[PDB]
């Protein structure tokens, strides 16, 4: 959900 | 918050892999920083399987009352320490618990 973290990747 | 063992202040994303890489790349090995790209919100740097993730913590108001969420509002929490607190035991968005303090 946020551009380079890993939040609810992928 | 402050107070809190696991919780590093103002250090870059490199320092907390630095820091993480110190202390042996064990699985659920985390701190929290400030985030330097979103410097009103932090960072959950967690290790797992011997790669270091970070989790964007922002904050957010609702009829004024301060939270903060990794999830864009799905589980919010009060403070750093509760956020914590609950990780510590439930898994939620991460890919293990928070298990070991980075001191």
């Amino acid at each position: 959900s946020f551009e380079g973290y890993d939040n609810s990747f992928p | 918050h402050r107070t809190q063992l696991w919780f590093h202040g103002r250090i870059s994303r490199e320092e907390s892999q630095r820091l993480i890489g110190q202390q042996g790349l064990v699985d659920g090995l985390f701190l929290v920083r400030e985030s330097q790209r979103n410097p009103q919100g932090f960072v959950l740097s967690l290790c797992h399987l011997q790669k270091v993730k970070h989790y964007l913590i922002l904050p957010s108001e609702e009829e004024g009352r301060l939270y903060f969420s990794m999830d864009d509002g799905q589980t919010r929490f009060t403070d750093l320490l509760q956020l914590v607190e609950f990780h510590q035991l439930n898994r939620g968005i991460l890919p293990c618990l928070l298990r070991h303090c980075c001191t």
